[PDB]
């Protein structure tokens, strides 16, 4: 193949000069006279036969007229059954220390998203056994979801709980991206699958695949590890058929490394510091994240929050990429509620009474109108106290308390934060409990008693044991 | 110093093709082919590469046109040929568009055929 | 079109001129040829008369790059370097020519093996000393390479000699040992 | 004397003359240098210019190399000679960097010689990936009953201390060191902690004054301190918490547990900003180079927990970030705050208000938790934690005072976890809402006074077993009964 | 605009939150106790 | 901030606006304690309107200044090019 | 060695030498000017070409005008022959008193001392005012910093210690006047000549004054602080000798490299400062500073840029002080004089076993009840007084009476106000504040305490009110 | 002769690129064709950056730039009592011109 020579090197970004054959934009190419494997990835095409490139580790140790091989492709990863169980990077190699991955088929981690024709337009309500995301902004089978959130306030918790609910309720290999988030959290991550049978090192009937760029790569490798997963993904779904579960923590890095390497690449800068190229990049990465008529993938990204924005544009722009928002709220985790889901913030795009039904889009929606007028009365009552309100006010605010701490619920994967047990309760059970508290049929239980619980018996029984002792 | 100061195109001229019709993509990234000659091309006309993506003239530089590519980087490397086609942007219209998903250019993208509309409007 | 670049590599407008004449010379094997016509046009034009006729920015281009192609066909030039000075014309890279021809120059130099060596000492050197030392210095080049010394003399280097073949470096002037010595002694 | 300068100091100097590769200055300024020439030279290596000056390459182009002068461009003209040594910036590494104040290239500034490291460590090293670590079980005691109760650290996580000026940052990571002298000293080697402190642009008179601190507490001789002040070239102040993470790296790689604390990063980004500026790389928000973020986070990922395949040794990180009015919504405080595991929110009108250490309890987590504490302080502190809870929310009141006033704590005063037990227990359990609030403070160091005089036997009950277990809780039960009688 | 007093958590933030909870604990001993 | 000065202008303005219903209240339960409740939320107001005076000059003056100053980062990212 | 103009733009002038390149730091001379030009070298270019910066202004530089190199920088003249005299950036009289005949020159440039040469050593420093003294103490030998806005009082300040603490001290005194008003250049000549200080017929002088002001080129208001650095430091280090410095105003510093840095062809940073402000700024701190060679007990104002805490280069500053006094505006706008904010001054000698656990003790318990009346100011604004406890009542008439009794009337402000001034002992402010934290005058009225000396004062004040 | 006289290069953004006047000072008032007067500003080593006192219109490229051998200055004395002139010292009153015996910098 074509052979270059590194002419450039500042930071992460490295110029490449080549005489015969300049390979094509998004090729990989090899650096030769490294002791481990270094790949670029060509980005632009600079004329006079160079190309500028993008590195996937680090650049120290590099010399101007060190040669550079091309691949004639771009970054290949090996795809099929045999990834399942195994950690592999940005480029493929498997970082888990056993052994080559040995597939029969490697993919390129660049391909073109499913046309217009392959859409799917079916909707079928998945049931996460949460109560706040059953009831007020229900996930779709096969749909991009996304949890938005700040720093701290539960978007990994909430992930590892819908891990352990959805994919081993699940049957149909998921995958799971670590995009430039923590190395700890993947051990930990890496270790439980392995502990809960979902990962199995000996007697392979593993049905996750791990792929980990984390905050110690360059940008290079945390702007195409979401790609790398998004193609094992890809492969599930396209050349199996299969239902497959994509869960990407934390999205927010593959923009976030983009912007990185922005400004070393000649780009004039967009608003807030983001590459110009924000939107067409996150729409080329998240129109592949899709379900097909060839079969289904149901992606649930967590999306970092930079201090709480919401209107910063890497998050406004990914908030028009999904079919069901959940965003977690600092000042309800503030609240000690967990999960944080903020109740007016979070949207579905099945939360239709054509599509779950009247009895479930009635309860939501009077869940959501009784926390708005408690929202307006808490006003109110900081200029006047609680005291001089209507005593329909009161009945208002003692039932949108109530509602708001039924809406927490305590997680498996929190035990060693909540020391409550987990509780994962039905839909009917959830749509059932809240209408009963819309109804009235508490006004004489305490509000502490529906906090942390699961269904509404749960919250009964934990009103007689408190009334008992106090 | 200089977009069409590239040493090919220098030596080129100092060795002593159809630069009026005809162009070659001095740099292409992000969406932005710089193309040598084409120095018929008018503002905003749509023009064709050898990959068959189409672009855009919207910058005509004195030894430059920066063109808008139509489509993925990929297919576009430096000194790849880039056509006229003497026209700028149009669409197909008509009734015949009634009932029909097209992209921004016309082009069915429903699988119902090809849009059998008579005229065109720019 | 492939491009054959030079053993040297100089940057900028200068560069990218010099590389694709050498490359172009290169194409039909007339380095020396357009070489020596480079240097007639670098004399030719920096005679004040050519010099204030083609640096000046007011008079119109299309004039001067008339009046250079008269002045490069009067004095029977190569079409390789005619071409060339019309070209420069054109991009009104004229005021970059004698640059051009600098590296032109120091790439054939390079083509040539002729390696930029220094050797600083602390007083005028001896000249069989000297050529003794041309001849063990001879000894750090592949073949085909040639010494091009210019020995210029710097007092305060206390004695001995500090010499450089290309990047290759030898410090070997006595007050580099004598601080040495106080750095050794002082840490 | 004259036989220390010519026993070897002259007869053993390497005399020997080698041919070197190196480069000329083709321009020099604001401490960079512009290299024609270095053609072999490597990204990021160390270049040493004619004036015993170093230098590293930081910008490797077509036409020249540009250099981050490691001290005074003043020394360097154009012309001069830039020699490659061929070798990725290190440091020296190792037991023998204890008690020493280093400065950022490991060179010793404290006037007692020569380091006699053997070992040396590039600064530049790659963070432990997945495999090699294992989750955060042993407690990072600070010494501070608010930090080791309601934002526990453990060995091999981070966590950030943030605040405004003169908030108490300097004083929370002082004291986590002067804590760990209990452990130091005693015959437990897993339970010995190595400090490292980073001085990021500071005074210097500041750090002789912390250096003064950590030698009347004896800390010092556990304690590296690695000092990039205010006068120190920006290279050098970039450089110098990389060349801490390595010297704990060490630690954290010989089975060893090292506690490294960035006195700041705040500081650090704003030399790196200007290294990038005058390297001409296009400025992004805040002028800051567009990965800064890159720059925290390839350095705070080199704090880890290992497993036992690799010693069981561990790294903590204490990164300082520094707020202006109190944005924590500023670019690098959010960068270090998406990064690390946990932040220690510190106030001012916490500060003010009397509560002192300022920490903001409604905002500093610990995604650790009880994960890293011991028994008998998760039994205390989760009891602790949801009565204070409670009290901010109705701010019972006299008992969330009570808490309050008794999570002050005096400066260089770090206490031991088995003190820090029986007074939180003191406080829970009820002990402390016959006093006022205005007398808390001396009935609690009378009362310690007392517990550590004449009951030796609870205290180190305790320490071995890590649980107040029931004999034990009856036991401090009455203890505690007696002392507040004769109160 | 609604819920921007508690929202802004200023010392009016602070007083209304302080309402809510002091006469929702009142409520729910009077409540307990009858339960 | 932008952001904190949007929030104290929004609970401000709220808070004008309940001490001014809560004014015309006393108002017609006037037709002693009433007419003191009646001016004190009278004075309550005009204080809420004259905070959110000054808060509305100084958020004008912010967003100002954030304009420019992202104006100014954008500049000097392209001129570094 | 001779080069000659090629470049001339504003403050910053490009010299090519033929031979014999100049170091970076090097003073040059323009040949064929009426007075004095210096050029500093701040950038090697390549192609044998230096870039400087002017020492004053470049009017009437012609391009090819010859320069000659000095061979070292700017070196003053430093010694005790410079005590009572003017100086200007370069060392030279501007006086009319002729030459300053020292045995000794010193450049400008020099580094930082080293930390083995570090003094960690923290007596007090008294200066006679309440707010100062009780909250954020200075201490000898150590770096005071002034922050404010234009027109809160921090020349007056720094009068007011120039009185309260250089007459009364031992060893001598540097007075750096960078980038400020002429006139009061002017003033502080002529009082220090009347007040003895400074003497014209003999050798008793006992300051030095160095002054580049704002009507001075960016290189001049760059340098002139450094000049004054080297005249203490001559102090400190030779003489062994306790040395006052006084700069006002330090932020011209950070001003001047900014406009100089607008030309020196360098990417601006944030709020368009030069990339190299905190270094510059380290660099130059660094050397004023007390060694174990001699002491520099330091003042220094720092002008913040509309008000704004957060600009960069106060912000910077911040960190090369042991003691700052925060000026603020809103407390000028309440009468309050000196316009201290008392929750923003800190000290790090404000330490129980420094300053004595009654001195801390009362210092914590003005800061708390300060910030208690701080937090109730929302409601205190909006509901009136009235919708508060009895508590919160009493804490606001602490408070306030506290805030008054922090002002205080300054000898060197009684031509614009008529009051004497006051130089209020420690004990009797410790005391004083003590009193009023216990109630002892809860029943006196909070305008008894305006601008008053001790306590007793107020208790009169009370006492011919009513 | 490009010492004493010089011509536009550029003219635009109130700036005016001369080449030549190789003779002028900085802050030096030089004199366009046009009868507009402007101020060196930027002496550089192929260009003069001139300060144009009025406006752009009236100059163009290639206009003769000469040099008045003074640093910018303006009449003074008692015979400008009474009288309103602009920036640069000329009577716009119509009342004829200023007797002004005295320059000032
Ligand atoms: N727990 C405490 N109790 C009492 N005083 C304290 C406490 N912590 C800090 N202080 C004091 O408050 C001041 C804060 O200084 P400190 O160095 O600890 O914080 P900082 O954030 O590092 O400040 P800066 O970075 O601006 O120098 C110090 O004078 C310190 O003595
Ligand atoms: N469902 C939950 N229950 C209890 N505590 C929680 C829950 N989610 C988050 N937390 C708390 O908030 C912290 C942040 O957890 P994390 O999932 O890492 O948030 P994020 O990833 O958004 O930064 C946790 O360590 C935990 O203390
Ligand atoms: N201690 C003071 N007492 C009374 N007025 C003062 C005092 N300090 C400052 N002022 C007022 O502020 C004015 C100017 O203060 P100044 O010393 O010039 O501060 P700055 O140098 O920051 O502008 C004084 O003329 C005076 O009106
Ligand atoms: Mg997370
Ligand atoms: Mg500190
Ligand atoms: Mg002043």
């Amino acid at each position: 193949a074509a052979t270059g020579r590194i002419v450039a090197v500042i930071g992460a970004v490295v110029d490449v000069q080549f005489d015969e054959g300049l390979p094509p934009i998004l090729n990989a190419l090899e650096v030769q006279g490294r002791e481990t494997r270094l790949v670029l990835e060509v980005a632009q095409h600079l004329g006079e036969s160079t190309v500028r490139t993008i590195a996937m580790d680090g650049t120290e140790g590099l010399v101007r007229g060190q040669k550079v091989l091309d691949s004639g492709a771009p970054i290949k990863i090996p795809v099929g059954p045999e990834t399942l169980g195994r950690i592999m990077n940005v480029i493929g190699e498997p970082i888990d220390e056993r052994g080559p991955i040995k597939t029969k088929q490697f993919a390129p981690i660049h391909a073109e998203a499913p046309e217009f024709m392959e859409m799917s337009v079916e909707q079928e309500i998945l049931v996460t056994g949460i109560k706040v995301v059953d009831l007020l902004a229900p996930y779709a089978k096969g749909g991009k979801i996304g949890l938005f959130g700040g720093a701290g306030v539960g978007k990994t918790v909430l992930i590892m709980e819908l891990i352990n609910n959805v994919a081993k309720a699940h049957g149909g290999y998921s995958v799971f991206a670590g995009v430039g988030e923590r190395t700890r959290e993947g051990n930990d991550l890496y270790h439980e699958m392995i502990e809960s049978g979902v990962i199995n090192l000996k007697d392979a009937t593993s049905k996750v695949a791990l792929v980990y760029g984390q905050m110690n790569e360059p940008p290079g490798a945390r702007a195409r590890v979401a790609l790398t997963g998004l193609t094992v993904a890809e492969y599930f779904r396209d050349q199996e058929g299969q239902d497959v579960l994509l869960f990407i923590d934390n999205i927010f890095r593959f923009t976030q490394a983009g912007s990185e390497v922005s400004a070393l690449l000649g780009r004039i800068p967009s608003a807030v510091g983001y590459q110009p190229t924000l939107a067409t990049d996150m729409g080329t990465m998240q129109e592949r994240i899709t379900t097909t008529k060839k079969g289904s993938i149901t992606s649930v990204q967590a999306i970092y929050v930079p201090a709480d924005d919401l209107t910063d544009p890497a998050p406004a722009t990914t908030f028009a990429h999904l079919d069901a928002t959940t965003v977690l709220s600092r000042a309800i985790a503030e609240l000690g509620i967990y999960p944080a889901v903020d109740p007016l913030d979070s949207t579905s795009r099945i939360m239709d009474p054509n599509i779950v039904g009247s009895e479930h889009y009635d309860v939501a929606r009077g869940v959501q109108k009784i926390l708005q007028d408690y929202k307006s009365l808490q006003d109110i009552i900081a200029i006047l106290g609680m005291d001089e309100l209507s005593e329909e006010d009161k009945l208002t605010v003692s039932r949108a308390r109530k509602i708001q701490r039924f809406l927490s619920q305590p997680f498996q994967v929190a035990e060693v934060f909540t020391g409550h047990m987990g509780k994962l309760v039905p839909l009917k059970e959830t749509i059932k409990g809240f209408q009963q508290i819309l109804a009235g049929e508490y006004d004489h239980l305490p509000e502490q008693a529906f906090y942390m619980v699961g269904p509404i018996e749960e919250a009964v029984a934990k009103a007689d044991k408190l009334a008992e002792e106090h | 110093t200089g977009t069409a100061e590239m040493s090919s195109i220098l030596e080129e001229r100092i060795l002593g093709v159809d630069l009026e019709e005809t162009g070659r993509v001095l740099s292409i990234g992000d969406g932005i082919a710089r193309v040598h000659g084409l120095r018929n091309v008018q503002a905003e006309e749509m023009v064709e590469f050898s990959s068959g993506l189409k672009g855009m003239s919207l910058n005509l530089e004195p030894d430059n046109v920066g063109v808008v590519v139509f489509g993925n980087d990929k297919l576009i490397k430096e000194g790849d040929i880039v056509k006229r086609t003497g026209a700028i942007v149009d669409v197909p219209v008509g009734e015949e568009l009634l009932g029909r998903v097209v992209d921004a250019l016309g082009n069915a993208i429903d699988g119902k055929g090809p849009i059998g509309s008579k005229t065109r409007r720019r | 079109a492939k491009l054959v670049r030079p053993p040297v590599q100089v940057y900028g407008i200068e560069g990218r001129y010099a590389t694709a004449l050498y490359s172009a010379a290169s194409k039909q094997n007339k380095l020396e040829q357009v070489e020596k016509e480079l240097l007639r046009v670098a004399q030719i034009l920096k005679e004040p008369k050519v010099a204030a006729s083609v640096l000046n920015p007011y008079v119109k281009r299309s004039i001067k790059v008339k009046s250079l192609n008269d002045i490069t066909a009067k004095e029977r030039f190569s079409p390789l370097t005619t071409n060339l000075i019309n070209l420069l014309a054109e991009n009104g890279r004229l005021s970059n020519t004698q640059g051009v021809v600098s590296a032109f120059s120091t790439m054939m130099s390079v083509h040539r093996g002729e390696v930029p060596c220094t050797v600083t000492s602390a007083s005028p050197l001896e000249e069989a000393t000297l050529s003794e030392l041309k001849t063990v210095l001879k000894s750090f080049l592949s073949q085909g390479q040639v010494l091009k010394l210019e020995a210029k003399t710097d007092p305060s280097i206390l004695g001995g000699m500090i010499v450089r073949i290309g990047e290759k470096y030898v410090d070997m002037s006595v007050k580099t040992k004598i601080q040495k010595l106080g750095r050794a002694m002082r840490e | 004397e004259m036989s220390s300068i010519l026993e070897e100091r002259i007869l053993g100097a390497d005399t020997s003359v080698d041919l070197e590769e190196t480069g000329r200055v083709l321009s020099i300024g604001d401490g960079i240098a512009r290299v024609h020439g270095l053609r072999n030279v490597q990204a990021e290596e160390m270049v040493e210019f004619s004036s015993g000056l170093k230098g590293m390459s930081l910008n490797l182009e077509p036409d020249n190399v540009g250099v981050v002068v490691f001290g005074n461009d003043k020394l360097i003209k154009e012309g001069d000679i830039v020699k490659r040594t061929g070798a990725i910036v290190d440091v020296p590494v190792g037991e023998e960097l204890l008690g020493r104040v280093v400065d950022a290239l490991g060179n010793a500034i404290d006037g007692k010689g020569p380091i006699g490291s053997k070992t040396r460590r590039r600064v530049g090293l790659k963070a432990p990936g997945i495999i090699p670590r294992i989750s955060v079980r042993e407690p990072m005691q600070t010494g501070i009953k608010a930090v080791d109760s309601l934002v526990p650290i453990g060995r091999g996580q981070r966590e950030l201390i943030i605040g405004d000026r003169q908030t108490g940052k300097t004083s929370i990571a002082i004291d986590t060191i002067i804590n760990q002298k209990r452990f130091n000293d005693g015959s437990d080697e897993k339970k010995k902690l190595y400090c490292i402190y980073v001085a990021i642009g500071q005074k210097r008179s500041t750090v002789a004054q912390l250096v003064k601190r950590l030698t009347d507490a004896d800390a010092m001789k556990y304690t590296i301190v690695v000092s990039a002040t205010a006068s120190d070239a920006a290279p050098l102040q970039y450089l110098a918490p990389y060349s801490g993470c390595s010297m704990g790296e060490y630690f954290r790689d010989n089975g060893k547990h090292a506690l490294i604390i960035y006195d700041d990063l705040s500081k650090q980004a704003v030399a790196y900003r200007q290294m990038s500026l005058l390297l001409r790389r296009p400025p992004g928000r805040e002028a800051y180079p567009g990965d800064v973020f890159y720059l925290h986070s390839r350095l705070l990922e080199r704090a880890a927990k290992m497993n036992d395949a690799f010693g069981g040794g561990s790294l903590t990180a204490l990164p300082v970030i520094e707020t202006q009015a109190g944005d924590v919504s500023a670019y690098i405080p959010t960068n270090v705050i998406s990064i690390t595991d946990g932040q220690i929110f510190l106030e001012t009108e916490l500060f003010y208000k009397g509560i002192r250490p300022a920490i903001n309890v409604g905002l500093s987590v610990s995604r650790v938790g009880s994960a890293a504490q011991t028994r008998a302080m998760k039994q205390v502190a989760g009891t602790m934690k949801l009565e204070l809870a409670q009290y901010r929310e109705v701010a019972l009141l006299s008992r969330g005072v009570r808490l309050t006033e008794l999570l002050k704590q005096g400066q260089y005063s770090p206490m031991a976890i088995e003190e820090q037990v029986a007074v939180i227990y003191a406080g829970v359990r009820g002990y402390l809402d016959k006093l006022e609030p205005s007398k808390i403070t001396k009935f609690e160091n009378a009362f310690l006074s007392h517990v550590v005089s004449q009951h030796q036997a609870l205290l180190g009950t305790i320490r071995a077993d890590g649980k107040i277990s029931e004999q034990s809780d009856a036991k401090l039960k009455e203890i505690v009964t007696n002392f507040l009688a004769g109160f | 605009g609604a819920g921007s007093i508690r929202e802004a958590g200023g010392a009016f933030g602070k007083r209304e939150q302080a309402e809510e909870e002091r006469y929702f604990r009142a409520q729910s001993r009077e409540q307990l106790a009858a339960l | 901030t932008l952001k904190d000065i949007t929030r104290r202008l929004k609970s401000i303005k709220n808070i004008q606006k309940i001490t001014k219903s809560m004014k015309m209240v006393a108002a017609a339960k006037y037709a002693s304690e009433q007419s003191a409740r009646m001016t004190a939320m009278d004075n309550a107001s005009k204080n809420a309107s004259e905070m959110i005076d000054k808060l509305t000059l100084t958020f004008n003056r912010t967003r100002q200044a954030v304009i420019t100053k992202e104006l100014i980062e954008i500049i000097s990212g392209a001129a570094a090019l």
